[PDB]
RNA sequence: AUUCCGGUUGAUCCUGCCGGAGGCCACUGCUAUGGGGGUCCGACUAAGCCAUGCGAGUCAUGGGGCGCCUUGCGCGCACCGGCGGACGGCUCAGUAACACGUCGGUAACCUACCCUCGGGAGGGGGAUAACCCCGGGAAACUGGGGCUAAUCCCCCAUAGGCCUGAGGUACUGGAAGGUCCUCAGGCCGAAAGGGGCUCUGCCCGCCCGAGGAUGGGCCGGCGGCCGAUUAGGUAGUUGGUGGGGUAACGGCCCACCAAGCCGAAGAUCGGUACGGGCCAUGAGAGUGGGAGCCCGGAGAUGGACACUGAGACACGGGUCCAGGCCCUACGGGGCGCAGCAGGCGCGAAACCUCCGCAAUGCGGGCAACCGCGACGGGGGGACCCCCAGUGCCGUGGCAACGCCACGGCUUUUCCGGAGUGUAAAAAGCUCCGGGAAUAAGGGCUGGGCAAGGCCGGUGGCAGCCGCCGCGGUAAUACCGGCGGCCCGAGUGGUGGCCGCUAUUAUUGGGCCUAAAGCGUCCGUAGCCGGGCCCGUAAGUCCCUGGCGAAAUCCCACGGCUCAACCGUGGGGCUUGCU
């Protein structure tokens, strides 16, 4: 009767709702996602945050206070909330905020990639460093403290400013919503 | 089925060992010895995991057979030997001594100490037989046994503690179980907690007696008398935590 | 190659210095045990007859390998304590047939 | 192809309601796969040509009388080697077993020599296409996952110093000079020449030269060469050919005393020496000239009895419809020839050979019989004595068999005769069919099995209509059913032509089966060959066996002969009674 | 996401069932690039049968020998002797039971190895392997004679052990048929002062006693399926007296006394089933499952019985029956894979007859070390899970969501190589070189249900259709092309469980007409019960002590690039019991 590793993403209750399909199609094009699986993964992350917040609203002390503090400091660390935040703000959060904390998206920002799809390729081909560490997982959620340490790899041609694609990417220095 | 157990699976191991339960399949099954399985850990784990003088059991066994680790002043060459609560693990080549004591989490740890205290071992008396020759055998919680005479048989009582000079086994400083006695808990919920005794309740039949204990910060908590280990009259005098 | 030591702890029971170190190999492959050993004896004037390298492990996306080496006070302790496969790897021993 | 079989001991057609036929899909769909019969006691019979397996009958029969068996097929496997796009294929190889001695029993034409060459590195498998000219690499890559992978890895990395005694002793004879002593001292690397001599009884021939050697003397030499050579793997392809009973016993003893921590593989057709000499024996089954599959290990006595019964009870294969049987049953005179070839005096003590009766020739390995046949064919002329009537149409077949002709079998038999292949002939429908050469007509001869070749030479020799046939070592390289078939062929042709035949061999089964008289050679091997008048069968057998002090016991219900251990109760009884070979 | 949608009519509202839509498990079609992690892989049918090999050995510091080193030192070999082989490993047949879980008990018991303490090791004697001579027997196996030792065996005494009787009351305990002291009568009755060194001391050892520990045995309270178309069951059965037996209490067994015990709150019987921790599902309540990891139990073809040992009624030991198979010289002998691999067979339904003791551990050993199909390492496999790939950038064009061309880039993956990695290897990791090459399907396309007023073929045929329903010459519903939608290295089909289902309803359903109020009354158990006062404090609530293993679950923090995974800590879980 043992453990049996379970999925960390939830699929929708109905597969063919026009509203959900349209919404997800838009998100997937905006954020350049390969998989509904990937999207639903981040949705499930959010859902678990929300459920914890709910429980801790409807909870009592000495524990469920610890977990309140832990939830809030985790979300601060991830960059989803400010330090002065609350469970009300958890419930205000969105999957878009999560996807904005992906690495692919921050690299489309930080003017490093010119396109989320090219950001994906840079990550996967090994041209992005986070705190000196090569990361190749574009779904990696960046911490708000690691965000300012994102850079091309030292062993990357894109780190040579003479590189053609680097020159194009910096011909278009842009950021903001991603 | 047909007989005794010669093995132990690392998941089925004691909860008080600091063992890394999922890394391998097997654990050292302790030999019968001084203490119990609930209040002990094997010397291999002490030499290899706790102190880190070996990454491997072959190295540890070489060490133990060379004779570099004492347990209460005696060389112990077996890697399955039980090392228990309030035991002194000495390494002279390094000049280190450790007291095996429990943690607040309930697990066994090594508290560093020096030579003076390292020549001391407190022993809860835990029983008292009358043996042939009309002599008194004190039956102590490390499974040890001390013979005394019908003269001080009354100075010696069951829940008391005896400080013992261990490479020689000479009693010094009987510490009685009374009110005001400084105490160190060894098991339960209030594990690595200490204070002065306040009260004792008796509970008619085989229900164990209970002691009410006052900590340093004035708090006041109960536990079992058998789990209440006396370390001093008014001060622990054995450098506990 | 650049060696940068992290920890150097003695073990009088077995008789060996245990060295944990970083090998920075920016731009190059992870170095060979021979070259690491040479640089290590230089960085620390050790007896290469007794120095034995346990591991050099390179990680994902780092070009900073992590190594564990051992420096015995006596070759006899080395041959007694240390296993034959490690000795063969460092080349102290030609496998005995 | 799985079909059903009935036990007929558990079958009770009365107390059954005939659930088998009733719950058969084929009978229900109209066909016939199970049906009653008066060929048996009103009991059912199963027609394999229609049964599809499926076991309904098995689990409907209340008295669990029906079982499913397996019939072999040229369909399913991972073919290891194909010689030719339509010639022959092989499924599986046996693994050579670090320290044990492995036997490989099989039949004629099924893949023994082929297995051995694959394991010896002589040839590469070429799993599918005979073409594709790829060896060593892709073979290893394809055998990945197995233990034979390790074997071949070492073999192709030449980490083992394999030897190989080959099936064609004359093709080996051609490639060595000197005499035995310097041959052996030159080839030795283990220092056991004395032991080898004492075992294989090579004292007399210790100074004779290789070219003038008898068949079995030469065999002993090659076997000794192989033994003395140091290696990790030791392959012996039919090391019992041209030998006599005692010498092949000694040979087995030598092999299993001197090779005791080596991989050893042994192909041999002699069940006696395989019972001895083998720890395990793989069986090779299939259809001769078509396909061969290897079996499981099958310890010697079990493997033998299984090979004899058909069935192998680990693959659940019925490899033969029926069992081996072990059946039971003047025109020229001369003077007492004396002959002398440098040494080896020979005296024969004349006979009569009435009509077409068969004359066997028995004796040790090293006295006459081949000199004698050579004299009769006239290759050698006697120091004294001669045959009468001389100058008679003659044929011959020596023991110098090896592949020499470059044409095909149809040409061979053509230039031999017309009766060899004219289906007009009783000769054809008796010999060439029962020998199954119609399945080898379009096969070149230099690529044949030892037994197919032997059958061919015998066919030619008996197709050449004559008055004096002479066949030496005809049973060599042959299995047991073929031994008996060949014997029946000889007897048939000889009694049809009313001629003489002089069969030399070391197979008392053959001599007992056909020989209506025999001739025994006595004397010191290689020094003196003293034959005698033709003697009746049992007497000559008993004398030939009283010499060499060997004894045989035949099972009654089958007839399988087996040698009795020296000193055994039955040896002593059969000796003190004089009933050698009962 | 605490959800709905389609279907009874000419239309409507209901009831109600079917279906869709979700997840998981197993088989399965088509398809398939990579890596990592993990408690996955002959469990479902056959606890059916098994070819081969391996899975338990170790000690030369117990003993005498045989051999090799020219001998010394030393090396090897078996044999006797010890220790172990009763663990581990596999399977789930049987079992509805103190088997399991949990709380407790044993003052009613055993325990080799281990620890502590306290003591002791005295005096004799003997045999027999190995070896030597001869063998027998097909084998399996086995005989006779000679010779020899021991940490082998026997004896004697001293200690000690057990019983009984008397009395003293020193010990512990909650409580003495216990321990202890003295005395009586008895029975049983040890030991290796052995071996090795740096030898006058040390090490490893032998026996007894007291305790402990370890591992078990036994007892009890509570707790957990179905059936009344199973209602009476039990005869040593319930109890007692006295015994025997057992390690130990016990109708466990016996002799003699009595008539009890269980049961409608369901006994007995039958059916099914290893139990649990856990798992799946679901908003939860709940429903369901209980192969894989741990704990316990049981079993080793079925059945029955014993020896030896601390421990077995003994998976790799013994005996018999039944049943089957193998070898045989027909006299006899041997085997039962539910160990790892591998096969047969069964089936819809599951891998290699690999490598290594390097880790973890076990046993042996003074130790070094040796062995271990445990374990580890690999490989095979659309087992689960995590991370990714099948290109990206510009310009220009298009039937512009995307494609095509022209130029540029990168190289995760592919190819090759070097180092590290590894027990060795492989993978992985770092680096070099080459090059957009080397890499996308499956289903659907009338509505449920996202997506075609397109085309060609067939023409109530063929076919589809989960349900509704389409199809009889203009078919968006079959087949095909083009297109499009969903998911995507996966996607579909079949079966099963949960959900849907407030179609089992405690939460939370209904019973005039839809399924459903006994024909009516009376009453036993059961359940529900007016108001005040007093008490108790059983339920109930609070607080506190001891327990309810670990893993699993939640959370944070750390380490493998992140993750999965692992560790640290906090919490929860176990129905709870006390
Ligand atoms: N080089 C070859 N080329 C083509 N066919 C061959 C070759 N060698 C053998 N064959 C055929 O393959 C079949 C079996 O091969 P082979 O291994 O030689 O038989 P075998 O087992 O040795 N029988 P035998 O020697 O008679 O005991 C024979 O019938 C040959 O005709
Ligand atoms: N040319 C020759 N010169 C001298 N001696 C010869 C010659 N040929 C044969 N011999 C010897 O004659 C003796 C018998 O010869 P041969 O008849 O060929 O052997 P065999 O008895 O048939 N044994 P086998 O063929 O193995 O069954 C052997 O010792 C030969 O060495
Ligand atoms: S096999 Fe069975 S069904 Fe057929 S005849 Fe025999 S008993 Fe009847
Ligand atoms: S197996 Fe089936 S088809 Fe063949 S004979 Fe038996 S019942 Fe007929
Ligand atoms: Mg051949
Ligand atoms: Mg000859
Ligand atoms: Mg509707
Ligand atoms: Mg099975
Ligand atoms: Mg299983
Ligand atoms: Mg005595
Ligand atoms: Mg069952
Ligand atoms: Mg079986
Ligand atoms: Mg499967
Ligand atoms: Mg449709
Ligand atoms: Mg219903
Ligand atoms: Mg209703
Ligand atoms: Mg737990």
């Amino acid at each position: 009767d043992p453990k049996r590793q379970r999925k960390k993403y939830e699929t929708p209750s109905h597969p063919w709702i026009k509203e959900r399909l349209d919404r997800e199609r838009v998100i997937m094009r905006k954020y350049a996602l390969k998989n509904k699986k990937e999207l639903w993964r981040h949705e499930t992350q959010l859902k678990e945050f929300r459920r914890r917040a709910r429980r801790l609203l409807a909870a009592r002390g000495k524990q469920a206070e610890v977990e309140r503090v832990q939830l809030l400091q985790r979300l601060n660390r991830l960059g989803l909330l400010p330090a002065d935040a609350v469970l009300d703000d958890v419930l205000s959060l969105t999957v878009e905020d999560v996807l904005d904390r992906r690495l692919q998206t921050i690299v489309y920002k930080k003017g490093l990639a010119r396109t989320p799809r090219q950001a994906r390729q840079l990550i996967v081909h090994g041209h992005i460093e986070v705190n000196g560490q090569i990361i190749r997982s574009p779904g990696y959620l960046v911490l708000k403290a690691e965000e300012d340490t994102i850079t091309y790899s030292k062993t990357s041609p894109f780190a040579r400013e003479s590189h053609p694609e680097r020159m194009v990417i910096e011909q278009a220095k842009q950021g903001g919503e991603a | 089925r047909k007989g005794a157990k010669r093995h132990l699976k690392r998941l089925a191991a004691p909860d008080q060992w600091y063992i890394s339960r999922k890394r391998y399949k097997w654990a050292v099954r302790p030999r019968p010895g001084p203490h119990s399985m609930k209040t002990s850990i094997p010397l291999l784990y002490i030499v290899r995991d706790y102190l880190g003088y070996a990454k491997t059991a072959r190295e540890a066994r070489k060490i133990l057979n060379e004779g570099r680790i004492l347990v209460d002043g005696r060389v112990r060459r077996d890697y399955k030997f039980p090392v228990g609560i309030m035991d002194v693990v000495s390494i002279p080549e390094t000049g280190e001594h450790y007291r095996v004591l429990p943690n607040r989490i309930g697990k066994l740890v090594l508290h560093p100490i020096s030579e003076k205290e390292a020549n001391i071992k407190p022993l809860r008396i835990s029983n008292k037989r009358m043996v042939k020759g009309a002599k008194v055998q004190l039956n102590l919680h490390d499974g040890s046994n001390h013979l005394v005479t019908v003269d001080d048989k009354d100075n010696y009582r069951t829940a008391y503690t005896v400080l013992m000079k261990v490479p020689d086994r000479e009693v010094i400083e009987i510490l009685p179980f009374d009110v005001g006695a400084y105490v160190f808990v060894t098991r339960g919920k209030n594990v690595a907690r200490k204070g002065k005794i306040v009260e004792v309740r008796r509970f008619p039949m085989g229900w164990p007696d209970v002691v009410t204990i006052e900590d340093e910060n004035g708090e006041l908590f109960d536990t079992l008398k058998e789990y209440a280990f006396v370390v001093g009259k008014e001060k622990p005098e054995i450098s506990l935590p | 190659m650049e060696i940068k030591v992290r920890e150097m702890k003695e073990n009088r029971l077995l008789g060996r210095k245990e060295i944990y170190f970083d090998v920075i190999h920016e731009g190059e492959a992870t170095p060979s045990r021979a070259d690491v050993k040479g640089k290590l004896v230089a960085m620390l004037d050790l007896n290469p007859e007794t120095v034995v390298i346990q591991y050099i492990r390179s990680y994902f996306g780092s070009r900073v390998s992590r190594g564990y080496a051992k420096a015995y006070e006596s070759k006899e302790r080395m041959l007694y304590i240390e296993p034959e496969y490690v000795l063969v790897r460092d080349g102290i021993i030609k496998k005995e047939e | 192809m799985r079909v059903a079989v009935i036990n007929y001991d558990f079958c009770k057609p009365d107390k059954c309601n005939l659930e088998c036929i009733n719950f058969c899909p084929v009978d229900r769909s109209g066909g016939k796969a199970i049906e009653l019969s008066e060929i048996v006691k009103g009991k059912p019979v199963i027609y394999e040509e229609t049964c599809i397996g499926c076991g309904i009958c098995v689990k409907k029969c209340p008295y669990e009388a029906i079982s499913i068996v397996n019939l072999p097929d040229e369909l399913e496997g991972e073919v290891i080697h194909r010689y030719k796009v339509n010639g022959f294929k092989l499924f599986g190889l046996p693994t050579p077993k670090n320290n044990t001695i492995l036997g490989v029993l099989g039949k004629n034409g099924v893949g023994k020599t082929t297995v051995l060459k694959i394991l010896a590195g002589e040839i590469i498998p070429n799993f599918g296409d005979p073409n594709s000219k790829v060896g060593k690499d892709e073979v290893l890559k394809r055998f990945r996952g197995k233990e034979i992978y390790n074997y071949f890895k070492e073999l192709y990395s030449n980490e083992l110093k394999i030897v190989h005694k080959i099936q064609y002793v004359e093709y080996a004879s051609k490639f060595l000079k000197g005499t035995v002593n310097e041959i052996l001292t030159k080839i030795d690397e283990r220092g056991k020449k004395d032991e080898v001599k004492e075992l294989l009884n090579m004292t007399n021939l210790w100074n004779k030269d290789a070219n003038i050697l008898s068949g079995g003397g030469l065999q002993r030499l090659l076997v000794a060469a192989s033994l003395l050579r140091e290696a990790d793997v030791y392959i012996f392809d039919a090391p019992s050919s041209y030998l006599d009973v005692r010498e092949r016993m000694n040979m087995a003893k030598a092999i299993r005393e001197l090779l005791k921590n080596k991989y050893v593989i042994v192909v041999d057709h002699d069940l006696i020496v395989l019972d001895y000499l083998t720890d395990l024996i793989h069986i090779i089954y299939g259809e001769s000239s078509v396909y061969g599959r290897v079996s499981k290990s099958y310890a010697a006595r079990v493997g033998i009895n299984n090979f004899l019964k058909g069935y192998l009870p680990a693959e659940n294969m019925k490899i033969r419809p029926d069992e081996i049987k072990f059946m039971l049953k003047t025109k020229m005179k001369w003077t007492k020839i004396i002959k002398k070839l440098g040494d080896f005096q020979l005296v024969v003590d004349n006979g009569e050979a009435k009509e077409g009766e068969i004359i066997g020739i028995l004796g040790p390995n090293g006295i006459g019989k081949t000199t004698f046949a050579r004299i009769l064919v006239g290759e050698i002329t006697a120091d004294e004595g001669s045959v009468t009537p001389e100058k008679q149409i003659l044929s011959y077949k020596p023991q110098r068999i090896f592949p020499n002709y470059d044409g095909t079998v149809q040409q061979y038999l053509e230039n031999a005769s017309k009766d060899a292949l004219s289906t007009s002939s009783w000769f054809f429908e008796e010999v060439t069919k029962r020998l199954n050469l119609h399945r080898l007509l379009e096969s070149n001869v230099n690529d044949l099995s030892g037994g197919e070749l032997q059958k061919l030479y015998i066919a030619a020799t008996l197709a050449k209509e004559a008055d004096l046939y002479v066949l030496d070592a005809p049973s060599s390289y042959l299995d047991v059913e073929e031994r008996y078939i060949v014997a029946k062929a000889i007897k048939r042709v000889t009694r049809e032509r009313k001629a003489v035949t002089f069969i030399i061999d070391h197979d008392l089964s053959i001599h007992d089966y056909i020989a209506d008289r025999i001739i025994v050679f006595k004397g010191e091997p290689e020094k003196a060959g003293l034959a005698t008048s033709p003697v009746t069968l049992k007497t000559g057998m008993n004398e030939f066996l009283r010499e060499l002090e060997v004894t045989f016991r035949r099972d009654a219900e089958t007839g399988r002969p087996r040698v009795n251990k020296i000193g055994s109760y039955l040896d002593r009884v059969q000796k003190e009674r004089g009933d050698y070979y009962s």
